[PDB]
């Protein structure tokens, strides 16, 4: 089975270059081109280029020329000589280059052309920002009173993504909505986690949101009670 | 270059029904490719050469078309088929069509949350309005402070469509400096939604 495995997500400062690797295995690496494509938030897919592993011949999207370089390395293992790695280096990054980058390969059937990509790497997220790593502040969204009430935690001003949020250490899951984070104009992210519960319980049950931001090594337990 | 225009932007249907999605190319005569991208998952090839199914793609996916007009038909929709679908020709791509789950209209439950004293102590005020468990996703949230409409100072976020009850939730967050917050009394979010016979308002008076 064909397998394309990329290097992990990274945070890059504007002006940086990023080098992404794509380890390809389960077929003869020299026999198929690898393409790179990026999925950009609110803009969709953009083809970056292809490389043909035999000679390492390449073709770059006209609009990216000067900023992209593709190379490859062929296995040097005598009993496992047919896999290889494709590399794509993307330079002069700006926030507009914040995207998920994929390496892809065509299908191997008779009517498979070059562009229908049957095989995809798991993607590599690249975030381009000048923001400094920072753990979140956590504030309460307090329930204001049979009926049902809502409460939550406001997780503010952290970088980079992600933060994880549980309630009562995972014991509370029914009715939890943890929203997609938003990027604020400060360059820092923010999100809320909310949960609906019986008004009846507000005096009997304790509600604690557990916030974890690994990039800053920040863990917070925030107890939320009626205002 | 080739420009691919997909429609509709959003298609709302129920499990068991058949979806038809369209892709119009700016140039005729080329074959069409389709991909499926389920939320948060790697894109998956569905159709190539206009009508050929890719590896492991079930026969309820049917690609067709000719000239500039191309179609993806999904028969007897399965829960997993609700995803975004993209068309491609060579290095060119459509912007995608979202297939979403149709269900009965549901009005949102609306809640408003004043900023905490702790956050205020730090110079900023976040006011949050929650619209919980509604359908369809389209809703208008308006912030009013002492009856003045607020614009440019709030951000919205919307959940993914719930996998089990097909509803959405939405939060709107108004951000003000502490000084600005403390100059006004009435903070209100007005919600307009198909499920509501008239707009619903939740509010509070600062410090009350």
């Amino acid at each position: 089975q064909v397998q394309l495995v990329q290097s992990g997500a990274v945070i890059k400062t504007p002006g940086s270059s990023v080098k992404i690797s794509c380890r390809a295995s389960g077929y003869n690496f020299r026999d198929y081109s690898i393409h790179w494509v990026r999925l950009i938030p609110d803009k969709g897919f953009e083809w970056i280029g292809w490389i043909k592993p035999l000679w390492g011949a390449v073709s770059y999207a006209r609009q990216l020329q000067g900023r992209v370089s593709m190379t490859r390395q062929l296995s040097q293992d005598p009993d496992d000589p047919d896999w290889g790695v494709a590399y794509m280096e993307f330079s002069g990054l700006t926030p507009a280059d914040t995207a998920e980058y994929f390496c892809v390969r065509r299908g191997s059937c008779d009517y498979c052309g070059d562009f229908p990509w049957q095989y995809w790497c798991q993607g590599t997220v690249v975030v381009v920002s000048s923001a400094s790593t920072k753990g979140p502040s956590v504030f309460p969204l307090a329930p204001s009173s049979g009926g049902t009430a809502a409460l939550g935690c406001l997780v503010k001003d952290y970088f980079p993504e992600p933060v994880t949020v549980s309630w009562n250490s995972g014991a509370l899951t029914s009715g939890v909505h943890t929203f997609p984070a938003v990027l604020q104009s400060s360059g820092l992210y923010s999100l809320s986690s909310v949960v609906t519960v019986p008004s009846s319980s507000l005096g009997t049950q304790t509600y604690i949101c557990n916030v974890n931001h690994k990039p800053s090594n920040t863990k917070v337990d925030k107890k939320v009670e009626p205002k | 270059e080739i420009v691919l225009t997909q429609s509709p932007g959003i298609l709302s249907l129920s499990p068991g029904e058949t979806a038809t999605l369209f892709c119009k190319a700016s140039q005729g005569g080329n074959a069409m490719t389709w991909y499926q991208k389920r939320r948060g998952q790697v894109p998956r090839l569905l159709i190539y050469d206009t009508s050929r199914r890719a590896s492991g793609v079930p026969d309820r996916f049917v690609g067709s078309g000719s000239g500039t007009d191309f179609f993806l038909t999904i028969n007897k929709l399965d829960r997993e088929d609700f995803a975004v679908y993209y068309c491609q020709q060579f290095e060119f791509f459509g912007l995608g069509s979202e297939l979403e789950v149709h269900r009965t209209v549901a009005a949102p439950s609306v809640f408003i949350f004043p900023p905490s004293d702790e956050q205020l102590k730090s110079g900023t005020a976040s006011v949050v309005c929650l619209l919980n468990n509604f359908y369809p996703r389209e809703a208008k949230v308006q912030w009013k402070v002492d009856n003045a409409l607020q614009s440019g100072n709030s951000q919205e976020s919307v959940t993914e469509q719930d996998s089990k009850d097909s509803t959405y939730s939405l939060s709107s967050t108004l951000t003000l400096s502490k000084a600005d917050y403390e100059k006004h009394k009435v903070y209100a979010c007005e919600v307009t939604h198909q499920g509501l016979s008239s707009p619903v308002t939740k509010s509070f008076n600062r410090g009350e």
